[PDB]
RNA sequence: UAACUUGGGAGUCAGAACAUGGGUGAUAAGGUCCGUGUUCGAAAGGGAAACAGCCCAGACCACCAGCUAAGGUCCCAAAAUAUAUGUUAAGUGGAAAAGGAUGUGGCGUUGCCACAGAGUGACACUGCGCCGAAAAUGUACCGGGGCUAAACAUAUUACCGAAGCUGUGGAUUGUCCUUUG
């Protein structure tokens, strides 16, 4: 379960969600890659639930690259309760993805079998994905 | 005395800021004409409310 | 479920009191602040509360003090 | 193979640009030894050609102005969504 | 002031026949609807009816584009709860022919006292031939 | 006969066809007979 | 034979002797008037052009210059207290085409 | 073409929706609290089938005159069954996503020149459609009839259309005294 150990605010704003992608739109550390195309929030729990597809389909075969993490944190106020009266409390941790950011990568294996493993890995979360490749 | 500017649309709707612009220029009532000489400072003042008049 | 935030203080409106360019009288007030963000320059006093205040009259000009700083200066009509 | 380009005048506006991509052309400028930034343009699916026979560090016989040059390729914005290029640029040697 | 106006007195209405051997359902209840009201003249007059009989022969045979002669329903209600009946629009022309053809050009008059007497000018035969043969209808071409 | 909105073969033998406006999964073993999807 | 004229921003389909009412004129009762624009004459003459036909213009007497019927304009709006009530009488001019 | 100063008399301190930049809530509410515009409030008229807040436009009075705006031109119901060139078979238009698929067009990539002879496999990239898609009085998410063009794209010509504007008379106030006007 990926969250930080320390933060200087429990509470933060929800991020803006609308735009495009910073960084992180190539291929780096892999050869292998998997794009995004939608605009959504990536739970720390989505991410070990497709973490765990993906490398099961490589049982040895290379090593997997997880290239987001879940800086921000968001609040739920508790059940049966009016508006006001103060926040709420931290429930999760989430990223931001946006249409170009590469979210997980794989090397050492064949082409063939690292599109079945991003595949599996792409029906775990809330965005659509296309594979792609190092540039040249 | 070369170029006549007409308002063609009408002010209902429009920001206060565009209003003075049209005032500026000497247009109170819809398809009202006036004749200016061109120069840099009235050139601008159409082109800020191109929208709403058409120069011939 | 009470909360312990909600206090503030008052504004204190600072910053630039007169423009660039502008006719100021003896007395006239330049800029507040909170520490030296602009120094005063030649004709400009320096008051208790880092005001910046005009000594004489004449036109204010704001200028640059070296690099990353900047002072406020005021001449003399004619 | 060689890279037949053309020149481009005057300040070219934003939709010109938007229809230059579209029509399957690239802009490019070439910035070498007394060229003076002279805007150029080539075509698309000629320029994927001839990088893949000589090499991405090999010297091009691109004709611009009318005349033969020797260029090479710099760098080059990429558009990851869309899988193709956007901007060239041209080091003259 | 200077507008002549049609009363009862200088009216004269004719009586035409139509033939719908191969044509549209819609595209020929419309321009019937034309001749039923009147605008086909000079002399409108639009609070006076100054339309004109039409006589509608071969009501079979009345063709339909797409799957229309199983895929459009016809439905009424009978104020009862519950009841309600739906009868498909390619059933409608085996039993009822001229029923299909009659409801079609009434749904474009405008109901009202005047709109209902237009409508009355309306016969419609499955056949091929007419009963009112005292009168004099001539054949009219559908433009 | 089964009715799932995703219709895949699921061997070599299968085969995808297209009856009425509905994509069907013929095959040999009545098993893999999958139909709307 | 008839004819159309423009006289008071509209147009008039006249006959010889007839009983026409248009817009105020200068002219006093009992004194004469000339339409000088003719745009259409027909019925029993020959067929002519437009927008203006040469010549082809038309005489007639004044008659009576009155006042038409008084009406009231009354509106108002609900739940608002504000309503205003005003008259009107519009006059006019009576001629009597003698020449067409 | 307004601004500032002095004095007389006030009303107002319950605001609403819509577009947009943001807190709070659950990137819920016709929710709630702030910044910036518009309309309503205090605004008639035309359009959105009916609909204070949305689009067009600000009613001094009279007329059986003319030209346009937003929206429109088969019938209800005023004006094209207008012209050229393509797409779509679902009644899509005229209600919904992950996902699934030899539906059908347009521009490309590339290896065998066979797969069972002139054709043939596998992908990238886009246009429009299909499945996923079940609620309670009565068809019932086109306003109705009805429509494979009267649907959707694209490029040109006409016309309808408001209390807007112009035309022709008339009643007031104000301002130039070009004309006791």
């Amino acid at each position: 379960m990926l969250l930080p150990k320390r933060v200087k605010y429990r509470r933060q704003h929800r991020p803006k969600t609308t735009g495009r992608s910073k960084g992180g739109n190539y291929v780096t550390f892999g050869e292998f890659g998997l794009q995004a195309t939608t605009t959504s929030w990536i739970t720390s729990r989505q991410i070990e639930s497709a973490r765990i597809a993906m490398t099961r389909y490589m049982k040895r075969g290379g090593k997997v690259w997880i290239k987001i993490f879940p800086h921000t944190p968001y609040t739920k106020k508790p059940l049966e309760v009016r508006m006001g009266a103060g926040k709420g409390a931290v429930e999760g941790w989430i990223a931001v993805v946006k249409p170009g950011r590469i979210l997980f990568e794989v090397a050492g294996v064949s082409e063939e079998v690292a599109r079945e493993a991003l595949r599996l890995a792409s029906h775990k979360l809330p965005v659509k994905t296309k594979f792609v490749k190092r540039e040249e | 005395a070369k170029l006549q500017i007409t308002l063609t649309r009408s002010v209902i709707g429009r920001p206060e800021t565009q209003r003075k612009t049209v005032e500026a220029l000497g247009l109170k009532k819809t398809n009202s004409s006036v004749v200016v000489e061109d120069n840099p400072a009235i050139r601008g003042q159409i082109n800020k409310v191109k929208h709403l008049v058409t120069v011939e | 479920s009470s909360t312990k935030n909600g206090r503030d203080s008052e504004s204190k409106r600072l910053g630039a009191k007169r423009a660039d360019g502008q006719f100021v009288t003896g007395g006239s007030i330049l800029y507040r602040q909170r520490g030296t963000k602009i120094y005063p320059g030649e004709n400009v006093g320096r008051g208790g509360d880092d005001t910046l205040f005009a000594k004489i009259d004449g036109v204010v000009k704001f200028e640059r003090k070296g690099r990353d700083k900047k002072q406020v200066s005021v001449y003399a009509v004619a | 193979a060689s890279l037949k380009s053309i020149i481009r005048q005057g300040k070219q506006t934003r939709s010109d640009l938007k229809q230059l991509r579209k029509s399957g052309k690239v802009p490019a400028v070439v910035y070498g030894y007394g060229t003076k930034n002279v805007s150029v343009k080539v075509d698309e699916v000629e320029f994927i050609k001839v990088i893949r026979e000589v090499g991405r560090n090999g010297v091009i016989e691109l004709g611009v102005g009318s005349k033969t040059i020797k260029v090479m390729v710099a760098d080059y914005q990429f558009d990851p969504l869309k899988n193709q290029i956007t901007h060239i640029d041209f080091l003259a040697i | 002031r200077q507008t002549f106006m049609a009363n009862e007195s200088n009216i004269e209405r004719k009586w035409y026949v139509i033939d719908a051997e191969g044509q549209t359902l819609g595209r020929l209840s419309s321009e019937v609807a034309s001749i039923l009201r009147g605008k086909n003249k000079v002399t409108y007059t639009p609070h006076v009816d100054t339309g004109d009989y039409v006589i509608v022969i071969n009501a079979s045979k009345i063709e339909f584009t797409g799957n229309k002669e199983t895929d459009k329903v016809y439905y009424r209600h009978s104020n009862h709860p519950g009841g309600i009946k739906s009868i498909t629009a390619g059933e409608l022309r085996r039993t009822n022919p001229e029923r299909l053809i009659e409801n079609s050009i009434k749904g474009m008059l405008p109901s009202t006292r005047l709109g209902e007497k237009q409508g009355k000018k309306l016969f419609v035969y499955g056949g091929a031939e007419h009963p009112h043969a005292a009168q004099q209808p001539e054949n009219y071409e559908l433009r | 006969m089964k009715v799932r909105p995703s219709v895949k073969p699921i061997c070599e033998k299968c085969k995808v066809i297209k009856r009425k406006g509905k994509v069907m999964v013929i095959c040999e073993n009545p098993k893999h007979k999958q139909r709307q999807g | 034979m008839f004819a159309i004229i423009e006289t008071g921003g509209k147009q008039i389909k006249v006959e010889e002797g007839q009983e026409i009412f248009v817009e105020k004129l200068d002219v006093n009762e009992g004194d004469t008037f000339t339409f000088d624009k003719v745009l259409f004459v027909g019925g029993d003459s020959v067929k002519v052009g437009a927008p203006t036909v040469e010549g082809a213009t038309v005489t007639a007497t004044v008659n009576k210059q009155g006042r038409g019927k008084k009406i009231t304009v009354f509106t108002y709006k609900r739940r608002k207290n504000s309503k205003r009530k005003k008259g009107h009488r519009q006059p006019y001019t009576k001629l009597t085409i003698d020449k067409i």
